[PDB]
């Protein structure tokens, strides 16, 4: 947050709402929500934007985008699997129970064509929770098979 | 056509056998005519020289022919795991 002194904001001083993104303060919510309209003094009209040059653009892409994987290659694949060796066999088995235990609870509401247990949001609970679980199993299946694959005798 | 049928199975099942079973089981009349069938693929009959007559050798290193293979390519094996890429996207 920056600050710009408006001096006398009574009548005919200058037009702040021109440059970029002005006329904020909808209802009582602005930033911390305690400032609302008047903000600090005579509506200093906070606006801040960033920029990147040609050198700063290639620097961030080669350093930090989401996580830093650069500088070394096959270690990030193996070390993630090696530390998880006892965990992967466990996580596949542990999440195997919790996957069906959710399917064995909310899914039983909708069975026949008519209404029995009066399912409402129950059939949609086990669908969204187990949607990523079936995806994570396919991801670790390729990673576990891919690292040991690709040559290395 | 009969002699081109029986001995196909003798490859895996029968480990060894002398010339007596060749004349009896396969019903061959004249001697040294089997030697004419022994020419190219080298038949020292002593134990098992087969795979000349009755199909062919076992070769080795089968890759890049039909569908899935064993030794060199894991890609088509991985293609089954990569088949879900086009289905999900």
């Amino acid at each position: 947050d920056a600050f710009r002194l408006i001096d006398t904001g009574a009548l005919i001083n200058n037009l702040e709402p021109r440059q970029t993104t002005s006329n904020t303060g909808l209802l009582n919510k602005a930033n911390i929500q305690a400032l609302i309209h008047g903000l600090n003094r005579h509506y200093y009209s906070l606006n801040i934007d960033y920029h990147k040059t040609a050198k700063e653009t290639k620097m961030l892409m080669n350093l930090h985008k989401e996580q830093w994987q650069s500088g070394l290659k096959m270690y990030d694949y193996e070390e993630k699997e090696e530390s998880n060796l006892a965990a992967t066999k466990s996580m596949v088995k542990i999440a195997e129970q919790y996957s069906k235990r959710i399917e064995e609870e909310k899914e039983l509401t909708e069975e026949e064509l008519k209404t029995r247990y009066v399912g409402r949001q129950d059939p949609k609970k086990h669908l969204s929770e187990t949607a990523d679980e079936t995806l994570e199993n396919n991801i670790v299946s390729v990673l576990t098979a891919g690292v040991n694959s690709v040559a290395i005798k | 056509a009969i002699r081109d049928e029986i001995a196909k199975n003798t490859e895996l099942s029968y480990d060894f056998l002398p010339l007596s079973n060749i004349k009896a089981l396969l019903f061959f009349n004249n001697e040294k005519e089997t030697e004419k069938f022994a020419l190219e693929r080298n038949w020292p009959i002593v134990n098992s020289k087969v795979y000349f007559n009755n199909q062919s050798k076992e070769k080795a290193d089968y890759e890049d022919e039909m569908m899935h293979e064993e030794d060199q390519k894991t890609n088509i094996i991985e293609k089954a795991m990569d088949y879900a890429i086009s289905i999900e996207n």
